[PDB]
């Protein structure tokens, strides 16, 4: 951590509700869902721990 | 309580605590002291101010007594504990002997307070060095310097703390009796010596003079900028001896 | 490792090592035996002469702790003379406040309890000194106690301390003693000493003996010279035979 | 790795005290010669700059008007001893009314030499032995005498001692130039010859202190003028 | 190596190192002999000088008018234990109006040097004594150690190369009881002359004799009071 | 014994005091705490380090202590040590009052504490007090003052400073925006909400996440009040309406 | 005998931590679970009593002590260190009551008990105390619940847990605690949140409960607790 | 975690990184160093102590090896552990008991005289300057309003009230034998109790005693003085337990 | 090395290693020659005062100086320019100070 | 005694929602009057006055050493002091000097901050608390004021009647004593305000 050694520090914060909805949409497409589905509701049900 | 022996003899024949306290001095700030014939000028380099601090609480030039002032370089904490006991001593002496303290005597007591602390149980050494400066009962100027060991010598000129080996090298060649013949030449000798170890010009040198039988005046920043203009003016009129 | 530098440190085993070591400093001293009969106590020390330059019968290991209480020591002798003064001092404060010779059951428990206070702290070192207190009274009979570095006291009918602790406890187990007059015991003591001593590990020895019983009227002395000789003649004869 | 302040070396003597002796070999040089005419003490100041006053250095101090002293080693630790010496000599004058024998003063100073003690003492006792060796030279009823006192408490009378960072070298040159029949003017000149080899800078009137103590005088330190006169002869 | 930094630790072997060491401080000290008769006790000590221009350190210290001692070890400790004895014998004059009998004096040194071999971070006194006294039991010698033991002797020697003396004294221990005063001191010197190198001898500038008797309060002899005892002395041939 | 001694009052080979130096790093974790001087009073701001839904508040402030009638201070570091130093201060300042029969001068109160913080680093072998303090005060020699003491035993006057978590980031923001003179107590509270908002990583502050206490002079007596939640909530809205109007350049 | 050590054993590390207090907080988290719930007219202090046979007599010791007519303690951690603090508190309360003739307020008592625990992280030759006290009290019309830590800090809570599984219990309480409860749940809801960390069957002699209303603090008799253990009261 | 060393932490009494005091978990191992075991059983009229008495030699007197000590006249107790520490703590009990009577004037309850032995031990835990005593006291005595009682206090402090306890080498094995005879429940007369104590010690060691191999301390409500039963009385119960 | 005080002395014994050069933090005028050397390969906007960013912070290593230069120059590459402005150095200096302040 | 050496009067008096405490002003060294204004009434918070008469030294030590306990109690605790406690607190302070006492006798007038209940009390020079509901007096004219107030009082008075009573009760009791008089000051405390009037007395 001596300034000037490592040259960039990016933070990956745990998904918020909106990001988490999108992350739920990236894996969803990998299995046969069904017409009536409300992922938005599912992401709000989750507390938001990880991807 | 806590009867331990902090300072013991090395096997090489030193005292490592009093030699380590020597380094707490070297991490200090430069302070110089030249003595004239009617005037004694000690300046401390770095006010340490950050455009937010007061200049009234960062001062490193206190006044034990009326004819006795003292500048230090080391741990600001310890220095305030010595200075206090010194001020007590300076009044205890007016009670029992009518005269005011001489400058030797308030030193021999600051030194002897620092020596006892490197030979008593429980205590680490005082990590300060000091320039005690003043005038006797005879108008004579005096300049004494202590250190953690608790030794003290007089000087004609002297510097302590950070960058003091360099400043002593400048005062060997420049302290004569072609300088310090007037009050204006002695102040200019001190400033010209700290300008060698300050890297921000003259607007960073607090400087206090004492004059014969009057009390300690600290020169406000305006007068010091006037004197720094006369120095820099004088290094462009040394171009009359290079042509 | 670091379980022996302090009396204040149990080891993982479960035992303070500094007290263990003290007791081993006793085991490397000459032997002293006590043997209580039915009307007195007799003491026996196997004092080695290490040169011919030490004066005879001097620098004893038989103290008087009180006017009716012997103390025969073994182990590091400097710490012994220290206890013998703490005990004299206790058996004086007891006559002062209660007004009568201190009972040996109590003088023991008080000198053990003082030794024990020295195995608790790190600021002090446990005594290197086991010792026996004998005594006679006409209201309590003979009593013989033995203390050690731990700070333990135990009543005894006989015991021994020092480098021949094992060989001497045998000789007393093979001896009837709840039936013998004082006068007969002294012969036994001398004989036991002579057996347990090795002149192939030590040079020679002086035999020190102490009454305290019905003979002397509840005082504690050293056996008179004539009876001491008789006990040395009867002891060379049992080594001849 | 740490031990006490009072540990014996398995060799056979006290760690600290054996060490405090080494702190002497760092100090200036002192030379004392005992005569029938008096005692002389010569000690080099060893100034470190030209900016120092060669006068606020005191390595010869009066203990009384008939007992000089010269310190080598850590001159800071002498401050406590010297002041015990004075208050000793004065108390002996306030009770018995009469000067004090030189030997008795040095004995009373040496009783502090072994007095450190990390614990089981006052919250005021020393923690470490004193770092300083002394040359008490005085004149009393035995005529002149000169004692040497080191941080071991062992004091002893000498006819001529040298201490400091030229104890080895000077001590050998005293053995060749000393003899019972001297006068004080021969000695002051003899010592400054030894002291001129073992210094590092040239011998000025500002690089030594001389003192003498004579039967018919007091302790009398030579000033900067009188020194010019005995360096002229050399 | 960890059992050597305190008097407070025992060693697994069942000794104490700090007390063993202290006694090496005694074997660094300058030889000294003590023998007795039945009317006199004598302390003969071989002083030493640490230079050519220097006097010799006093080995025999006067205590009271019937007790002498001869140190061997740190001198600063020897004058700490001498002031305590001087103080014990001025306590007896002042309370009982008698001389403190030696056996009960050596028992106080024993109680005071025991203490600091059992407290933390204090050391043993690094000095061994020979105590020549004469009271109402004739003459005595007492050897004291830094361990805090002590002994009643008929003729003891401590210091450096003392073993050489101890044998000389152990072959002649029978003759001592019948000596007149001057004959005894001869023995002591002849024993002390076996502790030197073979190259030098007893002079008047490094021998110190101390005599205490039935009618003679303890004295000390130096320089030219020692000459009436070296003169007449046998020659020691190799 | 000597084996188990830490030796906390002893120099390093380098010329430092390790325990006093570590104590600094323990202060870099406490809650942020800044103070700003003005001409018309002075104010301490500190963020509540402990907050929770169950946690309660019983006292006017959980970090601001009143040392006198005229002085308050805020602490930072080991909370336990802070209950000790603030009790000696109060007792010092009454012992001053009991002699001179005046309120104690601002500067003296501090040094008198710094003799106690400084003693602990030089002998006795106790661990030092791991606390730094800000003292806002008023006296009749200098008007309003602000001061800052360290576990070393060093103090200094300041015109605006910060101590504890992300202190160096606050001070960089104060050097720029703070004017020498020209500060009203309205303006200082604008600077104090802005500086606090930048050293704390929360999206926005809340009246329930900070504590702002001022010290004003009204009628020749001193007043030291702690702003309620409504008074601070105003300040937080007027700062979001200066970020909404700090995009009018594009 | 001895003198005593003089040098603190709690020391700063390069981190800026006082390692000894960090550890003494881990002892706290080994101790028996304890919950605290301020009501709106009383305080409930309930605790999982210790036992491990049927030989122990579960009425010879008490983990819920009375400090004053209006104060109470339970603790979590080492049982010997608890009898020391209960006994320095009861004396503090009696010096306070001897000078002002007034029962010591509960804010006061916690602030002093804490300064005793602070003294053992900066005194010679001691280790910090190994307990967390939960101090209830009802003075001046209100109830109070505090908690002092072996550090010396103290925090007012509206309900909390300590000891084993005190992170599960602070969550469980975070939801179930809606102010304006009656005094009688805090008991109910308290006992529930002991059960979220207790394995076995609760009985009248296996937990200890103490309430603290205007009428003064009082330990609940075994009979009384058996009824709240209808798990419906 | 998991037992690590904080440097010093097994040499003084400061917390480990785990959250324990290794120095006190060791002082318990001293109690078993003794090699003796003592059972104590409470009745409904009397409390009984029974101790194994081990005379190693024919030299030791047998009447001065005992482990039963009279603290008051209404308080006995049995000491297991290092015999030195033991006697040092009994001496201290007697002192407190008689100091109590002197200050309050009604002789001390068995409850409190343990609470004070407990608190003295606790100090030795909290300071580094000394080790804790390596012994374990079990007091018994009739209380004036709660029947008989039994208390046991440990080297750390923690002390509790019991119906039946043991201490020493077979401290686990005994409490498994006892708790069976406690959940059944009897009348617990005076002859019931002494019966349960001796048969517990006798089966867990396998000795089947002689009257000279145990000492039995007992305190009844009819007569609250603390007796130590002689060999004559002890034998009446041993041959009664050989019949039944 | 940067911990020299933790080396077995026998390793750095004179005659094993003979010269111990020490590297103190730069001065103020030196710290300006460093910040003047990394900026030499760049093009700075005209409002950049080198002397205001130097003194702004303190106790800089030539690694911290290059770290402030590097960051700001990068801020100019998020904008597709080549003029490091006085504000690129403010964002940068504020992201190396949290860097020094955070992660400590 | 030696509480006569200086003289002094104080006097508290309960109203029905107010309380009034009155004192003379005269610091005199035996017979010789030094100063005509020397305060024997001190604020101890609001609506709480302690009146100290007797030896003029302890009047000043006990109001200074009582301010030091009080302030160090309104800080350490946030509450403001109760009038019943300031009695127990100044009881303990006197009894601390049991042997070689102070020579003052406190009078405490005041209202309960949390209601406005009036509260008065006196103390002995050794620290005995005496709560009354009529009036309390201390001084060298004590017996003068006891008689004067016992027949000049009413169980309920308003703020205007109280100040009438205690005024005309102090003036006449203190004029019949040699070493008192020369100026009476009267605080009278309501819940709202604290009125303080000086009466015109005989300057002889």
């Amino acid at each position: 951590l001596r300034p000037g050694r490592i040259d960039r520090k990016i933070e990956f914060p745990p998904p918020n509700e909106e990001a988490r909805l999108d992350i739920l949409k990236i894996h969803s497409r990998k299995m046969n869902l069904t017409r009536g589905i409300n992922l938005r509701k599912i992401a709000e049900l989750m507390p938001g721990a990880s991807g | 309580s806590y009867d331990r022996a902090i300072t013991v003899f090395s096997p090489d024949g030193h005292l490592f605590q009093v030699e380590y306290a020597q380094e707490a001095v070297k991490k200090g700030s430069t302070a110089v002291g030249v003595r004239g014939r009617d005037i004694v000028v000690l300046g401390v380099e770095k006010k340490s101010v950050a455009k937010l601090q007061d200049e009234r609480t960062v001062r490193k030039i206190c006044a034990l007594d009326d004819n006795v002032c003292m500048a230090f370089a080391g741990l600001t904490a310890d220095a305030r504990i010595v200075i206090n006991r010194a001020r007590v001593e300076c009044q205890s002496h007016r009670l029992t002997v009518e005269d005011p303290v001489t400058v030797e005597y308030i030193t021999r007591y600051i030194a002897s307070l620092k020596q006892r602390y490197t030979q008593s149980n429980g205590r680490r050494p005082f990590g300060i060095s000091a320039l005690i400066v003043g005038f006797d009962f005879d108008g004579t100027p005096r300049l004494y310097q202590t250190d953690p060991s608790g030794t003290y010598h007089a000087w004609k000129a002297n510097a302590i703390g950070r960058g003091a080996k360099s400043v002593r090298e400048f005062l060997e060649k420049n302290y004569t009796d072609e300088a310090i013949e007037t009050d204006d030449l002695t102040i200019k000798l001190v400033i010209k010596a700290l300008l060698e170890v300050v890297q921000s010009g003259g607007k960073n040198i607090e400087l206090a003079v004492m004059r014969r039988d009057q009390s300690l005046k600290i020169l406000n920043p305006e007068e010091i900028e006037k004197y720094v203009a006369e120095i820099e003016k004088e290094k462009e009129e040394n171009e009359k001896k290079k042509q | 490792t670091g379980y022996d530098l302090s009396a204040s440190t149990f080891s993982p085993d479960g035992r303070v090592f500094q007290v263990e070591y003290a007791m081993k400093a006793v085991e490397n001293s000459s032997t002293a035996i006590g043997i209580r009969c039915k009307d007195g106590v007799v003491f026996g020390v196997e004092k080695l002469v290490l040169s011919k330059l030490y004066e005879e019968g001097s620098n004893k290991r038989l103290f008087n702790v009180d006017r009716h209480v012997g103390m025969a020591v073994a182990g590091l002798l400097a710490d012994a003379r220290s206890l013998a003064d703490i005990a004299r001092e206790e058996a004086s404060n007891f006559r002062s406040n209660f007004g009568y010779n201190i009972p040996l059951k109590h003088l023991a428990d008080r000198v053990a309890m003082y030794v024990h206070a020295y195995t608790l702290y790190s600021a002090v070192r446990p005594f290197g000194c086991s010792f026996m207190l004998g005594s006679y009274s006409v209201n309590d009979g003979a009593q013989l106690y033995m203390i050690d570095p731990s700070g333990v006291s135990y009543g005894y009918w006989g015991c021994a301390i020092g480098k021949a602790r094992q060989a001497a406890k045998t000789e007393i187990e093979k001896l009837q003693m709840k039936e013998m007059t004082c006068r007969d015991i002294v012969k036994e003591v001398a004989k036991i000493i002579y057996i347990v001593h090795d002149e192939v590990k030590d040079k020679a020895f002086e035999l020190e003996l102490s009454w305290v019983g019905e003979l002397t009227n509840g005082r504690h002395e050293i056996v008179p010279k004539d009876i001491r000789e008789e006990a040395e003649k009867y002891a060379k004869e049992s080594l001849k035979e | 790795y740490d031990r006490g302040v009072n540990t014996f070396s398995p060799e056979g003597r006290l760690f600290q005290v054996e060490y405090a002796i080494e702190a002497i070999k760092l100090g200036s040089t002192a030379i004392g010669i005992q005569t029938s005419e008096g005692v002389c003490l010569a000690v080099e100041k060893r100034i470190t700059s030209p900016l120092m006053e060669p006068s606020s250095i005191e390595k010869i101090v009066e203990i009384d008007a008939h007992i000089g002293c010269a310190m080598s080693g850590l001159i800071a630790d002498a401050k406590t001893l010297i002041d015990k010496a004075r208050v000793e000599t004065q108390n002996h004058w306030f009770t018995y009314n009469e000067t004090m024998t030189v030997e008795s003063v040095t004995q009373a100073v040496s009783n502090l030499a072994l007095q450190f003690g990390e614990e089981d003492a006052d919250p005021g006792a020393m923690s470490r032995p004193f770092g300083v060796a002394l040359l008490f030279g005085g004149v009393d009823e035995k005529g002149p005498q000169l004692f040497h006192m080191d941080p071991s408490g062992t004091f002893v009378q000498c006819d001529a001692r040298a201490i400091g960072s030229a104890s080895e070298g000077a001590q050998s040159s005293l053995q060749e130039v000393y003899h019972k029949s001297m006068t004080l003017k021969e000695a002051i000149k003899s010592s400054l010859i030894i002291l001129k080899q073992v210094m590092e800078e040239k011998l000025n009137a500002t690089n030594i202190e001389l003192a003498t103590v004579q039967p018919g005088q007091n302790f009398h330190m030579f000033t900067k003028e009188e020194l010019e006169e005995v360096i002229k002869d050399i | 190596n960890q059992y050597d930094n305190d008097v407070t630790v025992w060693s697994p072997q069942g000794r104490i190192h700090q007390i063993e060491y202290a006694m090496e401080a005694v074997k660094q000290g300058s030889a000294t002999v003590g023998l007795k008769s039945k009317t006199h006790a004598v302390l003969v000590a071989l002083k030493r000088a640490q230079s050519e221009l220097a006097a010799h350190q006093k080995k025999i210290l006067h205590v009271d008018n019937h007790i002498g001692i001869s140190i061997a070890g740190l001198t600063a400790d020897a004058r700490l234990l001498c002031n305590f004895m001087r103080q014990e014998c001025l306590d007896s004059r002042f309370v009982f109006d008698r001389p403190l009998p030696v056996s009960r004096l050596v028992s106080l040194i024993g109680s005071k040097t025991q203490i600091p071999t059992q407290r933390y971070g204090r050391r043993p006194y690094g000095v061994g004594l020979l105590i020549a006294g004469y009271d109402d039991m004739g003459p005595h010698i007492f050897q004291t150690c830094p361990s805090a033991n002590y002994f009643d002797c008929r003729a003891m020697s401590i210091g450096a190369r003392s073993q050489s003396a101890r044998t000389y004294l152990e072959r002649h221990m029978s003759e001592f009881m019948e000596c007149n005063l001057n004959e005894l001191v001869k023995h002591g010197l002849r024993a002390l002359r076996e502790t030197l190198p073979a190259e030098q001898d007893l002079t008047t500038k490094n021998v110190s004799i101390g005599i205490v008797g039935k009618d003679l309060e303890f004295t000390i002899y130096d320089d030219d009071d020692v000459s009436p005892f070296l003169e007449g002395l046998e020659e020691r041939p190799q | 014994s000597r084996r188990y001694d830490s030796r906390t009052t002893i120099f390093s080979p380098e010329g430092r005091l390790y325990q006093v130096e570590y104590a600094m790093e323990a202060i870099g974790h406490a809650g942020t705490c800044l103070g700003i001087l003005a001409n018309d009073g002075v104010l301490l701001a500190a963020e509540r380090r402990n907050i929770h839904k169950l946690l309660d508040e019983v006292f006017f402030s959980e970090k601001i202590y009143k040392l006198n009638e005229d002085m308050a201070c805020s602490v930072a570091g080991i909370t336990s040590d802070a209950n000790v130093l603030t009790n000696e201060l109060r007792l010092i300042a009454q012992r001053y009052l009991l002699q001179y029969q005046e309120p104690i001068p601002c500067e003296q109160l501090v040094t008198a504490l710094c003799d106690i913080k400084q003693a602990y680093t030089q002998f006795g072998g106790k661990r030092p007090f791991g606390v730094s303090l800000l003292y806002i005060g008023w006296d009749k020699h200098y008007g309003f003052q602000l001061y800052q003491s360290d576990p070393s035993g060093n103090y200094g006057g300041w015109k605006a400073t910060c101590i504890g978590n992300n202190s160096a980031a606050a001070v960089s923001m104060l050097k720029q925006d703070y004017k020498e003179g020209e500060m009203t107590l309205k303006s200082a509270l604008a600077l104090a909400i802005k500086v606090l908002n930048k050293t704390m990583d929360v999206s926005k502050l809340s009246a329930e996440k900070v504590e702002i206490a001022t010290l004003t002079r009204e009628n020749g007596k001193t007043v030291i009040r702690v702003l309620k939640q409504k008074e601070v909530e105003q300040l937080i809205k007027k700062h979001e309406e200066e970020e909404a109007k700090a995009e009018r350049e594009k | 005998a001895e003198r005593g050590y003089s040098f603190s054993l709690t020391t700063f590390s390069p981190s800026g931590k006082l390692v000894q207090i960090e550890y003494a907080l881990a002892a706290v988290a080994g101790g028996a679970p304890s919950v605290g719930i301020k009501a709106a007219n009383g305080v409930v202090l309930a605790t999982e009593k210790k036992q491990k046979s049927i030989l122990y007599d579960e009425r010879s010791v008490h983990k819920v002590e009375p400090i004053t007519k209006h104060i109470g303690l339970v603790y979590s951690g080492m049982g010997p260190d608890y009898r020391v603090l209960v006994h320095r508190a009861r004396k503090l309360a009696q010096q306070y009551y001897l000078v002002y003739q007034e029962p010591i307020p509960t804010a006061q008592l916690v602030q002093r008990v804490a300064s005793v625990m602070q003294e053992y992280t900066q005194s010679g030759g001691v280790r910090p105390f190994g307990v967390s006290l939960l101090i209830c009290g009802w003075n001046e019309g209100r109830p109070y619940l505090f908690q002092s830590d072996p550090s010396g800090a103290y925090f007012a809570w509206k309900a909390t847990a300590m000891g084993k599984n005190y992170v599960n219990g602070k969550t469980f309480l975070e939801k179930r605690y809606n102010e304006d409860l009656e005094l009688e749940d805090a008991i109910h809801t308290a006992i529930l949140t002991l059960k979220e960390s207790f394995e076995g069957q609760m009985t009248e002699d296996n937990i200890e409960v103490g309430i603290c209303n205007e009428a003064g603090f009082r330990r609940l008799t075994p009979t009384e607790v058996k009824d709240y253990l209808a798990a419906i009261a | 975690s998991r037992g690590s060393s904080a440097g010093f932490d097994r040499h003084i009494t400061i917390f480990s990184p785990e959250g324990r005091l290794y120095q006190v978990e060791y002082a318990f191992k001293a109690i078993n160093q003794g090699g003796l075991t003592s059972v104590a059983v409470r009745g409904k009229d009397c409390a009984v102590i029974v101790t194994q008495k081990k005379v190693p030699d024919k030299l030791l007197d047998s009447s001065t090896v005992t482990h039963l000590f009279k603290i008051t006249e209404n308080i006995g107790c049995v000491m297991t552990g290092m015999t030195a520490d033991s006697r040092s703590q009994v001496q201290r009990a007697r002192y407190e008991a008689a100091n109590w009577k002197y200050k309050y004037g009604y002789e001390i309850p068995v409850d409190m005289l343990c609470k004070r032995i407990a608190d003295i031990s606790q100090v030795y835990t909290q300071n580094a300057e000394m080790r804790p005593l390596g012994c374990c006291m079990i007091l018994i005595g009739i209380d004036e309003e709660q029947g008989p009682q039994v208390y046991k206090c440990d080297p750390a402090g923690y002390y509790c009230g019991f119906k039946a306890t043991a201490a020493g080498v077979k401290q686990t094995e005994s409490t498994s034998f006892l708790e069976k005879k406690v959940k059944k429940k009897f009348d617990w007369t005076f002859e019931q109790t002494v019966e349960t104590a001796i048969t517990c010690l006798s089966t867990v060691l396998s000795i089947d005693f002689k009257p000279s191999e145990i000492e039995v301390g007992v305190v009844t409500v009819e007569n609250p003085k603390f007796r130590i039963l002689t060999e004559a009385e002890i034998d009446a119960h041993l041959v009664a337990l050989a019949e039944r | 090395t940067n911990r020299i005080e933790t080396l077995d002395p026998a390793l750095i014994r004179p005659g094993r290693i003979d010269r111990k050069i020490e590297f103190p933090l730069p001065d103020e005028k030196t710290k300006k020659r460093i910040f003047q050397i990394h900026t030499s390969r760049m093009t700075l906007a005209d409002d950049v005062t080198l002397d205001d960013l130097i003194m702004a912070k303190d106790d800089l290593s030539g690694a911290d100086i290059k770290a402030i230069c590097t960051e700001a120059g990068l801020m100019a590459l998020r904008e597709r320019r080549m003029k490091v402005t006085n504000e690129d150095f403010k964002k940068s200096k504020e992201n190396v100070l949290y860097k020094k302040q955070e992660g400590t | 005694s030696i509480m006569s050496y200086n003289g002094g009067a104080v006097m508290a008096m309960k109203g029905k929602n107010c309380v009034a405490i009155a004192a003379d002003r005269r610091f005199g060294i035996q017979a010789q009057m030094v100063t005509t204004d020397f305060q024997k009434i001190f604020p101890m918070g609001d609506r709480l006055y302690i009146g100290l008469a007797g030896l003029a030294t302890d009047v000043q030590t006990v109001a200074q050493r009582l301010k030091f306990r009080l302030n160090l109690y309104e800080l350490k605790e946030g509450r403001q002091i109760k009038p019943y406690t300031l009695m127990s607190m100044v009881a303990n302070l006197l009894y601390e000097k049991r042997f070689g006492p102070y020579y003052t006798e406190p009078v405490i007038a005041g209202l309960d901050p949390k209601t406005f209940k009036p509260f008065i009390c006196s103390l002995d020079l050794i620290g005995c608390p005496m709560v009354t509901d009529d009036f309390v007096v201390s001084g060298t004219c004590a017996e003068q004021m006891y008689g004067m107030c016992e027949s000049l009082w009413e169980p309920n008075m308003d703020p205007d009647h109280l100040f009438e009573t205690i005024s005309q009760a102090m003036l006449n009791a203190v004029d019949r004593d040699a070493v008192s008089g020369m100026g009476v000051i009267v605080h009278i405390i309501e819940k709202d305000k604290i009125t303080t009037r000086t009466l015109k007395a005989r300057m002889d």
